[PDB]
RNA sequence: UGGCACCUCGAUGUCGGCUCGUCGCAUCCUGGGGCUGUAGUCGGUCCCAAGGGUUGGGCUGUUCGCCCAUUAAAGCGGCACGCGAGCUGGGUUCAGAACGUCGUGAGACAGUUCGGUCCCUAUCCGUCGCGGGCGCAGGAAAUUUGAGAGGAGCUGUCCUUAGUACGAGAGGACCGGGAUGGACACACCGCUGGUGUACCAGUUGUUCCGCCAGGAGCAUCGCUGGGUAGCUAUGUGUGGCAGGGAUAAACGCUGAAAGCAUCUAAGCGUGAAGCCCCCCUCAAGAUGAGAUUUCCCAUUUCUUCGGAAAGUAAGAUCCCUGAAAGAUGAUCAGGUAGAUAGGUUUGGAGUGGAAGUGUAGCGAUACAUGGAGCGGACAAAUACUAAUCGAUCGAGGACUUAACC
């Protein structure tokens, strides 16, 4: 198990060998470092807590910049853990490459949705439409809030509201290419999020 | 992309002229058929004296359409009408002539005696 | 679509506890001594940034 | 780009005369959004002026609107916002790379609570 | 834009390809792969449309064969095209040929430069 | 289908369809079994099983029913015959008119026929999203455990084992392995396409810029051909993989009561798409308010102690520039310790060969200078313009017991 951040930079395509072609999308995974080590002993759960990119000290404060000092580094603007992973490697400090990885695993892809504002039913929960002619005055709305018997209407039931911008994982997902002079990582298909956004790869569960 | 009450021109030598789709074979709530797929159809428009009469329920397989095919390697392929021909139980063919090209994905689908008889294989 | 039963005074009451309005983001021109608005060209001495406009 | 409460040939009008204005007045009192996209055209026809060409001055007057800034005795002619712009207010930024205007905010309005702002060129 | 794509991508883009526009006679000798056996055929047609970016760049070649118009698409910097050479000059007023797609013979013929 | 006449006549809207579902099991498909008048393939009947699934049309207002073509299958029922302050108004059930029939007549008919007003700004609970407050015995910044909850759960065809087992032939397997789909779900815009009202070009009528040339206004963006960013499906990627624990019907081992027999009584073993896990998401207001790492510290006035106020530390905000976020709050990127937005300079997509001048032609026009000119939202540099100056909030940590102390 292995695993390692980094921001979501475009959208492109290859050729392969064989002579398909096949849409990548591209990551890149500069500057993390290991920060802290969760042991049993001492949290109940053993996990490594990486930190991504380095930031303007203008813009850390002091309890963050002891912590990142503990470790003898500057302080980062992400921070997250990983599980299932062995403890035995990940000496404190030192840095994640992408070379952790190699063409041909098969890793997961983590990462906030592009945000849709106050999106209503159809476009939020698939539904389907009334008639929009004979004489029909029923477009785009919820439908029937339930039965009369219970004098209420029960939960899930689908309504408009904010749409996007919850946490999804895509699983199963083959790697393509690995530049370590670059620290990009070509990786095969779609990843949530806007560009720029964080992205947690990691090798698949199953 | 065709479904049902599509209709496309017949593109062999049976009786047939035109055609339009009944039902797309190969699933339940199956709503498209595309370039080598086998679909139930019926004769709305004959020439006299052919084999294959007006009003006959019979199968056919798409051969060519407006929405053509994506390969592996990245290319597409269109055509500017939607065309069929009239087949048997098996995948052999109820004329003897086919006209037009013919796109190359009925030879991944096994229809050997139709691509063989093709004046192009596109 | 229409009231079923009158509002009491104190559910009236509860729901204007959020129907005030904040107070002026405000501080003292250096060179008039005067009160004025944050970012704002004073009305008094008319000055912004230690220039006259 | 925003929409500033009206259809697409009410704003380009309304940005045509603003923009004309500070050309003649140097110095007009408008409202904050109002300001703050007439703060882009303004300085992309500066530009068009510091040109100086032929094909700027065409494409200038596409834009400015044609009004009389001043009658001089030059026989008294009167001068126009177009040579105003390509030679009086081009020539005072040469040496200037971008950013013709400022914007210094005021207060609201007395009427209906607009935030004005007053722009002006320096 | 973002340059980095373009640093990925320098390294697949194919340099052999001729300089051509959209209105022009062109032939490509593409591999074709039966079951298990490599061959080449040509396509000839004139070039409808050319649309993209790097190595994203695709063209549209237009044909009439027995008489059904085939048009044919391929990626620019593709390895399947063996060869690509460009036999006449169109002369057009375009950039997308659509206009193509409703003419017959003697109304769908491009002059020449 | 009825019987009764208990609530409702100071009003409890009726059939069918649409949108949206949820529940029962007397199970239509898929899963596991017993008997067979079960050779194989296919069946009949019963038992356990509610996890998911359960089609598109022709006729009729129709429910229903018949028919066409598929499918693994085209389940039966409840919820005011679920759902009209969610929609329709074909039927029934208002005033007009006609037919058949009944009546002397005015008229009538669970007979037919053509036409016929469907009102309402959501107070409380309920449901879907988003904030403010206080609490969590000091004040803060991050990273998290997981009680508990929601989602997902479907299935075909082909190849091989194998023309093997079985069968006189005809035909044709169980068990296991692989490949590829249908419907559904999540994400995204590199590809194919859609849109793109401050991008590029052609063109008609008329008015304007004093005239030619070049442009502008109005005519649905006047019309027409393309199209960037963004948003998108019909486009692309991925998923339901492989499993573990205890069981249901059932099959057994050892074994007496009852010298035998017996799956049960004590004791063991197998056994389902189902249960609990595995997988995805929310989750400490879980008042049972949890854990880890780091930062600030023990000030001054009064108090009858309890306690109060009044400047601060770490930190945060007011205010301002904004977008990858957004109804508004909130979230995120920044505020000269500066690339946050606009401009400027280089580019890029896109359109397609600008103006001026020259040449050829009587002229419309064509060619050259020249992949030219323009170029919203895309990219990189650059403090030129605006994020100036200031103000506000924010701790000194109660008691008891237990271990080195
Ligand atoms: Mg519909
Ligand atoms: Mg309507
Ligand atoms: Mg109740
Ligand atoms: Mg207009
Ligand atoms: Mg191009
Ligand atoms: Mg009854
Ligand atoms: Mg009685
Ligand atoms: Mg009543
Ligand atoms: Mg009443
Ligand atoms: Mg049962
Ligand atoms: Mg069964
Ligand atoms: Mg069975
Ligand atoms: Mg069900
Ligand atoms: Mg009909
Ligand atoms: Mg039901
Ligand atoms: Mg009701
Ligand atoms: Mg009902
Ligand atoms: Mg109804
Ligand atoms: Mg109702
Ligand atoms: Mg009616
Ligand atoms: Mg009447
Ligand atoms: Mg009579
Ligand atoms: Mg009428
Ligand atoms: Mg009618
Ligand atoms: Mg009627
Ligand atoms: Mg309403
Ligand atoms: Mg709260
Ligand atoms: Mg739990
Ligand atoms: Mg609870
Ligand atoms: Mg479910
Ligand atoms: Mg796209
Ligand atoms: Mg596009
Ligand atoms: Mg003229
Ligand atoms: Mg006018
Ligand atoms: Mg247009
Ligand atoms: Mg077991
Ligand atoms: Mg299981
Ligand atoms: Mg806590
Ligand atoms: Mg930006
Ligand atoms: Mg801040
Ligand atoms: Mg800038
Ligand atoms: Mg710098
Ligand atoms: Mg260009
Ligand atoms: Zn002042």
């Amino acid at each position: 198990t292995k695993g390692i951040l980094g921001r979501k930079v475009g959208m492109t395509q290859v050729f392969t060998e064989n002579g398909e072609l096949i849409p990548v999308t591209v990551i890149e995974a500069a500057q993390n470092v290991v920060l802290q080590k969760k042991t049993v002993e001492t949290d109940g759960y053993e996990a490594v807590q990486i930190g991504f990119e380095d930031k303007r000290a203008k813009l850390s404060n002091k309890p963050e910049q002891g912590h990142v000092a503990k470790a003898d580094t500057t302080p980062k603007r992400f921070i997250r853990e990983f599980r299932d992973v062995n403890l035995d490697e990940y000496e404190i400090g030192a840095e994640v490459k992408v070379d952790v990885f190699a063409e041909g695993d098969i890793i997961d892809a983590t990462g906030v949705s592009k945000g849709k504002g106050f999106q209503g039913v159809i476009k939020r929960h698939g539904q389907s439409r009334g008639p929009m002619a004979h004489g029909s005055r029923y477009h785009r709305r919820p439908g029937s809030m339930g039965p009369v018997a219970p004098n209420r209407v029960f939960k899930n039931k689908l309504l408009p509201g904010r749409m996007g911008g919850e946490q999804i994982t895509i699983q199963n997902l083959e790697i393509v290419k690995v530049d370590v002079e670059k620290n990009v990582l070509l990786v095969k298909g779609n990843v949530p999020g806007a560009k720029k956004a964080l992205v947690q790869i990691k090798t698949a569960t199953k | 992309m065709i479904q049902q009450e599509s209709r496309m021109k017949v593109a062999d030598n049976s009786g047939a002229r035109e055609v339009l789709t009944i039902k797309v074979l190969g699933g339940s709530g199956r709503k498209t058929a595309n370039i080598g797929d086998v679909v139930v159809c019926t004769v709305k428009q004959a020439t006299p004296g052919g084999v294959v009469k007006k009003g006959e329920v019979v199968k056919a397989v798409i051969v060519r359409t407006k929405s053509g095919a994506r390969r592996q390697d990245g290319s597409y392929i269109k055509f500017d009408e939607n065309a069929c021909v009239i087949i048997r139980d098996d995948k052999s063919p109820r004329g003897t002539r086919i006209f037009g090209p013919v796109a190359r994905e009925l030879r991944e689908n096994n229809f050997m005696k139709i691509v063989s008889l093709a004046p192009e294989v596109l | 679509a229409v009231p079923f039963r009158r509002t009491s005074k104190a559910k009236k009451r509860k729901r204007r506890t959020h129907v005030k309005l904040q107070l002026p983001g405000m501080n003292e021109c250096s060179n008039c001594g005067e009160y004025r608005l944050s970012h704002h060209v004073c009305p008094e001495c008319g000055q912004y940034d230690g220039k006259d406009v | 780009y925003r929409k500033l409460g009206r259809t697409s040939s009410q704003r380009k009008a309304l940005l045509r005369d603003l923009a004309t204005d500070l050309i003649v007045h140097e110095r007009i009192e408008t409202t904050e959004a109002r300001a703050k996209e007439i703060r882009k055209v303004v300085e992309k026809l500066i530009t068009s002026g510091k040109k100086g060409d032929l094909h700027a001055r065409r494409q200038a007057a596409a834009f400015i609107r044609h009004e009389v800034v001043e009658v001089v005795q030059v026989k008294n002619r009167p001068v126009y916002a177009l040579q105003k712009l390509f030679d009086d207010v081009a020539p005072r930024y040469a040496e200037r790379q971008g950013g013709y205007t400022r914007i210094l905010k005021k207060g609201p309005r007395r009427g209906d609570g607009a935030p004005m702002v007053i722009i002006e060129l320096v | 834009m973002n340059k980095l794509i373009d640093e990925i991508t320098k390294s697949q883009l194919n340099p052999d390809v001729p300089s051509f526009r959209p209105g022009d006679t062109v032939r490509v000798h593409a591999k074709v792969v039966e079951g298990t056996r490599e061959r080449i055929q040509l396509f000839e047609g004139v070039v409808i449309k050319r649309r993209g970016a790097g190595i994203s760049e695709t063209f549209t070649v237009r044909k009439i064969s027995n008489g059904v118009g085939v048009e044919r698409t391929f990626p620019v910097h593709t390895p399947r095209i063996a060869k690509l050479e460009v036999i006449r000059r169109g002369k057009v007023r375009r950039a997308k040929l659509y206009y193509l797609r409703n003419l017959r013979g003697k109304a769908a013929r491009i002059k020449e430069i």
